[PDB]
Order: structure tokens, then sequence, then C-alpha cells
């Protein structure tokens, strides 16, 4: 079963704080979670081009 | 020759162990942890999978008597209706009216790919954890592979090992789970017994022996219209599915340590919490005596450059007279300040250079020769502007020194402060023993 793979993102890190630039085919899924005993999850679709932070 | 240690349970960082028996050559420990895992125990209630409506075709009798019989199968609408007239392709059959019998009957059934396509319920519980671990010391560089229990040994070779246990079982895993084709979830289920006619589990059975299919999706029958020959049955649409397409947010984004799930015996790997206590026992002959390549003499320290907090940037030189070169070892007592540098081979001029690192800007290392010790400190003040995307190699303890050297100011102000009130105590303190008379 192949899936596709996307490009990858575009990453300009800050200080203490990341910004990343996103730039989509297809409506894909970004997800992130911190190590930390919060994991504060996060889920959001993406179809167009968008900055995130 | 027993000994203990404690390891945090941090998945690729080197630990340095440091065995200091009298009577031969003081010894380093190189401790290594290789992908953790907990595996919790199961019960696995019941199971869940999709239904299938199984109709037979209606039955049509033209006298008039009816034939209301009830059998063991789940969810019968035993009923049977009279006054149809029904049509077919050759316009219709017989000819009475008013006079006629039709029988209806369905009942449901567990899915055709219910041997693979079934999803599982179980309970957690207390959870054992298995670990890796890798040990080194001189000339002996092997992987082992403990249970990390209680009480256990290794016996990676001459030397023995028993890994302590867990201080708290922060198990991601709670109560009830779902497991479903290589993910989890944290989400309960009804019970067994009774469950509510649509949302999830609306077939609750057992193992998959396929018996006492449980049933509670709510069939309803109803009079065929007076056109032609029909089986009108209302059904609520199969939860599974429904539950399937909403699915979202799974169990392996949610890990309160970065844990991640893997289902085949159902575990999770690769997480950092707590610490591991470890004891052992090492032969005598595994090593070397005091008798071989004593070589320390005096001893001090300089540092040149001390840009920290990344993975090592304390180059540090150490000088010192030497006897006859040979081996020995090197490691620091405090935590303040970690090395990388294993034991090392000594040459006779006795110029010899470590790597180290830490956090605050004013290290108080005290370094240890294998016979030596003397303190070391360095104004490790120049951080960097990065955002790295390697592992920490030190401990978070981030604390300026006592003594310092740029924080003594305040010491000395503080000090100033506090005799300035000192010496007006005194002064009053003369004063009231005066005029007490
Ligand atoms: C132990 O041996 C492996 C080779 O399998 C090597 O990569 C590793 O660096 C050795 N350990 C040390 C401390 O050198």
């Amino acid at each position: 079963c192949r899936v596709p793979l996307a490009r990858a993102p575009g990453v300009t890190y800050g200080k203490r704080e990341l910004t990343v630039k996103l730039h989509p085919d297809h409506p894909t899924l970004l997800t992130y979670r911190s190590l930390g005993a919060d994991p504060r999850p996060y889920e959001e679709w993406i179809d167009r081009y968008v900055e995130r932070t | 020759y027993e000994h203990t240690a404690t390891i945090p349970n941090v998945v690729g960082f080197p630990y340095k162990a440091h065995i200091e028996r009298n009577g031969f050559s003081p010894m380093t420990l190189q401790l290594e942890v290789l992908g953790t895992s907990l595996e919790p125990t199961l019960n696995l209630e019941y199971i869940t999978c999709e239904y299938k409506t199984v109709v037979p075709s209606p039955y049509i009798k033209c006298c008039g008597t009816s034939e209301c019989r009830s059998m063991e199968r789940p969810d019968y609408q035993c009923q049977v209706y009279t006054g149809v007239y029904p049509f077919m392709w050759g316009g219709a059959y017989c000819f009475c009216d008013t006079e006629n019998t039709q029988l209806s009957e369905a009942y449901v059934d567990r899915s055709d790919v219910c041997k693979h396509d079934h999803a599982a319920a179980y309970k957690a519980h207390t959870a054992a954890m298995k670990a890796t671990i890798r040990i080194s010391y001189g000339n002996l560089n092997q992987t082992t592979t403990a249970f990390v229990n209680g009480e256990h040994t290794v016996t990676v070779g001459g030397s023995r090992f028993t890994f302590g246990p867990i201080s708290t079982a922060w198990t991601p895993f709670d109560n009830k789970i779902v497991v479903y084709k290589n993910d989890v979830y944290n989400l309960d289920f009804p019970p067994y017994g009774s469950g509510q006619p649509g949302r999830f589990g609306d077939i609750q059975s057992r193992t998959v022996e396929s018996k006492d299919l449980y049933a509670n999706t709510a069939l309803k029958l109803s009079r065929p219209s007076s056109g032609t020959v029909h089986v009108p049955y209302t059904q609520t649409p199969s939860g599974f599915k429904y539950w399937i397409k909403e699915r979202g947010t799974s169990l392996n984004d949610k890990a309160p340590f970065g844990c991640v799930i893997k289902t085949n015996p159902v575990r999770a790997e690769n997480c950092a919490v707590g610490n591991i206590p470890v004891s052992m026992d090492i032969p005598d002959s595994a090593f070397t005596r005091v008798i071989d390549a004593p070589a320390v003499t005096n001893l001090e320290c300089q540092v040149a450059v001390c840009t920290h907090s990344s993975d090592f940037g304390g180059i540090a030189t150490l000088t010192f007279k030497t006897d006859k070169p040979g081996k020995c070892a090197v490691h620091s007592h405090s935590n303040v300040a970690t090395i990388q540098e294993a034991a090392v081979d000594i040459k006779t001029d006795g110029k010899i250079t470590l790597h180290f690192s830490t956090a605050s800007a004013s290290p108080a290392f005290k370094v240890s020769v294998c016979s030596a010790k003397t303190t070391c400190m360095a104004a490790c003040e120049p951080p960097k502007d990065h955002i790295v995307p390697y592992g920490a190699s030190h401990n978070n303890q981030v604390f300026p020194d006592m003594s310092g050297t740029a924080m003594t100011w305040v010491q000395r102000v503080a000090g100033g402060f506090g005799g300035l009130t000192l010496a007006a105590v005194a002064v009053l303190i003369l004063v009231t023993c005066v005029t007490m008379r």
C-alpha cells in the first residue's frame, strides 16, 4: 500500500520559539507534542500554504 | 564486590560510574541504556465488529392462517401481516383478496472478516518493564538484557549486576484501552452486559469463537406497501464503521513522555521517566592494582574557552609530573559538570586535554585522576545562539557556585550591608552597657 510523502516543511527557528512554513499539495495533517509531563497535544488539517509558530 | 548506583532513565546518555576500592587502581564503568519497553497486563473483556442483517426471502401463502414461531436467534422481530396483494413481472399470482399471509423475518449476525477486521478491548493493571543495558569497562564492552524488576541478575561476564525496581510506574495506559490495527486509545467502553444502540459496541460479542452474539441494534419491521413484494426493515448504521470514520486523536500522539507504542505485544518504548537503581559485584582480577603506573605527583588545571550548554565546549588542560607512562582513570566527583572521556592514556610529558560540559557559567567541578584530586573552576560565560537538533548530555542543574567569580560582588556587598548593622548593634551594646551602671 503506497502512500505519498509531503515536502520538507520550511523551518526558521527563533529563540524559545519555532516558526515553520507549510507548502501543502493536498490536505494533510500536522501534529506536535512536548516531552515534558504536560503533553499539550495538537492536530489540525492543512489544505493551503500557512505559517505556524 | 557489591556497590550501588543510580542511572537517570534517559536514552542515549552515557553514564560514568566510578569504583574506588582500596588496594587496587580505581576503575570506571560506562553505562548505556537502549530502548526501554513497558508491557502491561491484558484482560480481553469482549470484542466488537460489524454486523450483517440477515433476512430470508419473505413467505407467501394464500390461505389466511398465520404461523408465528419463535426461535433462539438474537433480536427477532416476529410478525406476520395480512391483506397483502403482491405483484411480480407476470402481473400477480393467485386470486384471493383480504385473505392472504405475508411472513417477514430478519435477524443479525457477525461480520465476514470478523477473523481479521475486529477491534479488541483490554484492561490494564500494574505493568512490568524491560530494559536493554550496555556495560563497558577496561577491554570489555557488551550489551545485556534484564527485566529491571525488583531483583534479578544479569551475569554479563566476570562481574554480576542486578537492576533495582522503578521508583514509580507512571504508565501512560490506564484501566481500559482499545487495540485496533497498530494504535490504541484511552477511550472507555460500555460493559459487556448492555450497550447503547448505535454509538459504539452495538455488537458486544466475546472471543472470536462466535458464541452468543449479543445485539441491541433495535431492528424494526413495517407493513409493506400495497404495490409489490417488499421487506421493509429500519436499522441504524453500524457504530463500528462510524467510530472508524470519526477516529481522530490517536493515543500515539498523547504520550506524556513521548513513549512510542508498538502493538504486537502492546508495549510502550523509548520514553524517559524516573530513575533506575542498580547494584553490582565485581571479581578482584577484573582490573589492575595500585603498583601499576602511579604518576600523579602534583596537579593543576587551566581552561582556554568554555562555550557551553550544547554538547561539549569545556576544553581543559591538566599538567603534572609523570612516572613511567601508562593508563589511569579520571572522572569528576560532583555532577555540576560532566565529562565524556573514559580512562585515557598518559604520556611522559603530562599535558592532558579533557572535554567536559555544564550549564552554569561558574562551574566548581572537582576533577579526580586515579590517585589525585584538585578543584577546577572556570568562567564559562559565553553561551551560543542556536536551537540544537541533538540531545543534551549534562544534568539540568544550573546554579552559580558559592565562591564564583561574577557573583562575588553580590556576596561582599551583602556582607558589608550586614556589617553596618552589626557594628551599629555593637556600638548600641557598648552604650547600653555604659549607661546600665
Ligand atoms: C562498544 O563496541 C561498539 C561496537 O559494537 C562501539 O560502537 C562502541 O563505541 C564501543 N563502546 C565504547 C565505549 O567504545
